[PDB]
């Protein structure tokens, strides 16, 4: 804040408050960031031990131990990196499909833009994108 | 050989000479007016300028040295180096199991620190008991233990078939099956930078050190049920811990803040300084009459007499990446000790003084009303691939079926 | 529980062979909280703290042959 | 022609013996501490983590890791009849 660094050179890490989480660099971040699939603390220590922890009442938990907002469960999009938010929920149409024919459906029960079939990355977490029988 | 009695100062009693520290190398036997001393099974006695030695049967001992990117072997008999494992990074700790499968290859367990966003690991490899080098390349297996940050303390239990480890940034002590299937947290509270861990299966006890704001050395039951602090005063940075099983189950530790090596009994009742000006010691190991320790600032291995007697010698100069020294020999850990467990436990059986107890992996719990069965799924053992076993300098290649197969030197023949 | 088994205070029963075998099976340890001694010859005396046997005359001869007790002033 | 390594700027640079043409050959050189040149190739040492790296002396292409040798490593020299 002042160009001689006199405001920071002598400083000791501050104690974290009731809704904060602490990182081995002695940093404080919001608890919500913990296990959110992003390395908010550079050592990825905010994503540690996630499988044994429970989740916030507003958030769904993925098989990988990670939390995602519950409104994004069963929405057709893979919000969990493991697609466990979509893998599990009930049938969506009398057709028995999980995805409209305007789009593409993959065994992860994930629904994907049709043009994505067979281009570079597997847009379906593992459900047979880029397979030659699609290409 | 006799001292006056306190009950009657006009009478004479026999001193237990075996109660003196450093009286003999391995074992002492009291006699009324005298003492006798002997080496235990597997050891022999030999004359030397300083008296009787105890020297061990079997192929001569070796030293295992983990650098940051390689694990390397040194042979005290031949005074030479051999190449075991390479192309790794951030290795920290080592421990070995001598004959887990009867074949002539030991198994080695080593820990890897987190590099960044990527987490650490515990890894598993085969170590030939016989002479070998880069002719027998080593494959690696990973136990799959997720979320490790700084697993700077590792121990292996050969009776219960378990692996124990300490992580300074999770602030926990954890036990798992020796292939990584079931995982349990034994000590979760009042830890600050746990640094080193050792196990005694005969006593059913585990020992560990803390290096943080309040340095302490602690002992517990291998199932975690009982906990105690053996030393708290004058401990600085206690960074390495070793156990002597022949000199009455005794504990040694190294401190780099005070440049000292100290010894206590497993109950804390007798404390001694063995080596001062130890040059910032970072790891310890003990074999026969000798104590080996590593110096961190300048990469050296030093040896002295474990009772503090005499003088200290410099055995090796190995670069500053050196983190530990381990002694590799059949008689370091008593392979004969028998497991108390009786196959009642569904997931884990853990040792305690005089017996065993059953444990469930983390997050699971015992089925209602049971003490031996858990609400968790069974995991099948993870057996690792066959290693390159070519003995007499032969060289190994992986065939189209990926099986290792050997080619001999002109002087030898055979499948391996 | 029954049919000739042995029972623990935890509400748990084990085979009778396990009862006194040098391994605490009950978490309450009551399987081996008491078992009879196995003794030496009539001319000798036994100490359990070290699993040792000594001639009976040693039991009171002004030497602490058994470290935790069962020798000298206690027996004298 | 003259080449030098700078560890404060993590760079390897080249000039002519009169100073009349200056170029950067290798950036993000990882705190380089010693240099040597042979044939089409330039070899340099990385001080923080004990590594030997090689690249094309004109900066072309990509850089390769040739060795991992512990942090005590101070220099790399090339030994051959036709170096001098
Ligand atoms: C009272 C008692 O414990 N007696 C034992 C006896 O049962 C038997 O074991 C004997 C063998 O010589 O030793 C003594
Ligand atoms: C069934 O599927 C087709 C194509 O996706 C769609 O046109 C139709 O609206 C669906 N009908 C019902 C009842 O879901
Ligand atoms: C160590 O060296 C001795 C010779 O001094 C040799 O007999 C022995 O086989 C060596 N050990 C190993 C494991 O190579
Ligand atoms: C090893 O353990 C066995 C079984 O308890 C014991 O009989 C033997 O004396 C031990 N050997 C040594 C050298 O400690
Ligand atoms: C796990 O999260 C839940 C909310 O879903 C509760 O906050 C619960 O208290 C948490 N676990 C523990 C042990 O408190
Ligand atoms: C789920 O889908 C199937 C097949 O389309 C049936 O339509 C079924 O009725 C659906 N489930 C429910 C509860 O309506
Ligand atoms: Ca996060
Ligand atoms: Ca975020
Ligand atoms: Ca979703
Ligand atoms: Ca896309
Ligand atoms: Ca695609
Ligand atoms: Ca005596
Ligand atoms: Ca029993
Ligand atoms: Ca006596």
């Amino acid at each position: 804040d002042c160009g001689d660094n006199s405001d920071e050179e002598s400083c000791v890490p501050r104690e974290c408050t009731e809704s904060e989480f602490r990182c081995a660099d002695q940093q404080c971040i919001p608890s919500r960031w913990v296990c959110d699939q992003e390395n908010d603390c550079g050592d990825n220590s905010d994503e540690r031990d996630c499988e044994m922890k429970t989740c916030h009442p507003e958030h769904f938990q993925c098989t990988s131990g990670h939390c995602v907002p519950k409104a994004l469960a069963c929405d057709g999009r893979a919000d969990c990196l493991d697609a466990s938010d979509e893998s599990a929920c009930p049938t969506r149409f009398p057709n028995g499909t999980y995805c409209p024919a305007a789009m593409f459906e993959c065994k992860n029960h994930v629904c994907i833009q049709s043009f994505w079939i067979c281009d570079g990355e597997n847009d379906c977490v593992d459900g047979s994108d880029e397979e030659i029988h699609l290409c | 050989g006799f001292k006056p009695s306190t009950l009657d100062k006009n009478s004479c009693q026999d001193i237990n000479e075996c109660e003196e520290f450093g009286i003999c190398p391995q074992s002492c036997r009291n006699s009324k007016g005298s003492y006798e001393c002997f080496c235990v099974d597997g050891f022999k006695s030999m004359s030397t300028h300083y008296g009787e030695r105890c020297a061990a049967d079997g192929s001569p001992p070796l030293l295992l040295l983990p650098e940051n990117v390689r694990i390397r072997k040194y042979n005290i008999s031949s005074e030479k180096f051999s190449e075991y494992l390479e192309e790794e990074e951030h290795i920290q700790a080592i421990d070995y199991d001598w004959d887990p499968e009867g074949i002539g290859l030991s198994v080695v367990y080593y820990t890897v620190l987190s590099q960044g966003s990527q987490f650490g690991a515990i890894k598993r490899a085969y170590l030939p008991d016989f002479e070998s080098g880069s002719n027998n390349p080593v494959r690696e297996v990973d136990l799959g233990l997720k979320y490790l940050m700084q697993p700077d303390g590792l121990a292996v239990d050969w009776v219960g078939r378990h692996i124990y480890w300490s992580d300074a940034k999770s602030q926990r002590i954890e036990v798992a099956t020796l292939d990584g299937r079931y995982r349990k947290w034994l000590i979760t509270t009042q830890l600050d930078q746990p640094a080193a861990i050792a196990v005694n299966p005969k006593l059913g006890l585990m020992f560990w050190t803390d290096q943080g704001k309040q340095p302490k050395i602690e002992s517990a039951w291998m199932n975690g049920e009982h906990r105690s602090v053996l030393a708290s005063a004058n401990l600085g940075w206690p960074n390495g811990l070793s156990i002597d099983y022949l000199n009455g189950d005794r504990i040694y530790w190294s401190d780099s803040k005070e440049d000292v090596i100290e010894s206590i009994k497993y109950d804390g009742t007798d404390r001694r300084l063995i080596i001062n000006d130890a040059m910032k010691p970072f790891s310890l190991d003990i074999f026969e009459d000798q104590l080996y320790w590593v110096a961190k600032e300048k990469g050296e291995v030093w040896r002295q007499n474990k009772f503090g007697k005499g003088n200290k010698e410099k055995l090796l100069v190995v670069n500053p990446w050196l983190t530990q020294v381990r002694i590799f020999h059949q008689l370091r850990y008593n392979q004969s000790v028998s497991n108390p467990c009786k196959q009642v436990c569904s997931h884990l059986c853990l040792l305690r003084p005089g017996g065993y107890s059953c444990a469930c992996p983390q997050g699971s719990d015992f089925v209602t009303g049971s003490t031996v069965e858990c609400d968790a799924a069974s995991e099948l053992p993870i057996t690792m691939p066959s290693p390159c076993r070519c003995m007499h300098g032969g060289s190994c290649y992986f065939d189209e079926n990926d099986l290792p197969k050997c080619k001999c030197s002109s002087g030898y023949s055979g499948e391996y | 529980c029954g049919s000739g088994n042995f029972r623990c205070d935890n509400g748990y029963c084990i085979p009778a062979s396990w009862r006194c075998d040098g391994t605490r099976d009950c978490l309450d340890d009551t399987d081996e909280i008491g078992c009879p001694p196995r003794s030496c010859g009539s001319g000798f005396f036994l100490c359990p703290a070290e699993g040792t046997c000594i001639p009976s005359s040693w039991v009171c001869d002004q030497d602490k042959d058994c470290s935790d007790g069962a020798d000298e002033q206690q027996n004298c």
